[PDB]
């Protein structure tokens, strides 16, 4: 998917109501967050370093 | 329910199985998402249009 797809900032819930997103599972409305918070570490490693589309640590 | 016993109570309560035996049940995991288990019951124990419910009889029987 990172190869030839989507940029990584992509909000997950995302919207202007925060009150309605389809899960009640809150992790950080982020593919990097979402990767850190399940203990990814090998997914997190693999998204910040990638001659396609680094994924900024600092992104909110 | 009324006898007191608990605990055949809750498994009958709660019972999922796997395989051919899928209609055997009452609970069906719809989906799952990390922490998140939305998931099924059936009702066989609603006092809405259903006289002698297990709710009345824990409550009054």
């Amino acid at each position: 998917l990172v190869e030839n797809g989507a940029d990584v900032h992509l909000r997950a819930c995302g919207r202007f109501f925060q009150k309605h997103q389809g899960t009640c599972f809150y992790f950080g409305e982020l593919p990097l967050s979402l990767a850190a918070c399940t203990k990814q570490w090998d997914v997190v490693t693999y998204l910040l370093e990638n001659p396609h589309q680094p994924a900024s640590l600092e992104a909110t | 329910a009324k006898e007191g016993k608990i605990e055949i109570f809750r498994h009958i309560l709660q019972r999922e199985f796997s395989g051919p035996y899928q209609p055997l049940s009452r609970k069906f995991t719809e989906w799952c998402y990390g922490p998140v288990r939305v998931s099924l019951y059936d009702l066989s124990s609603v006092d809405s249009w259903e006289k002698n419910s297990v709710l009345e009889i824990i409550a009054f029987h």
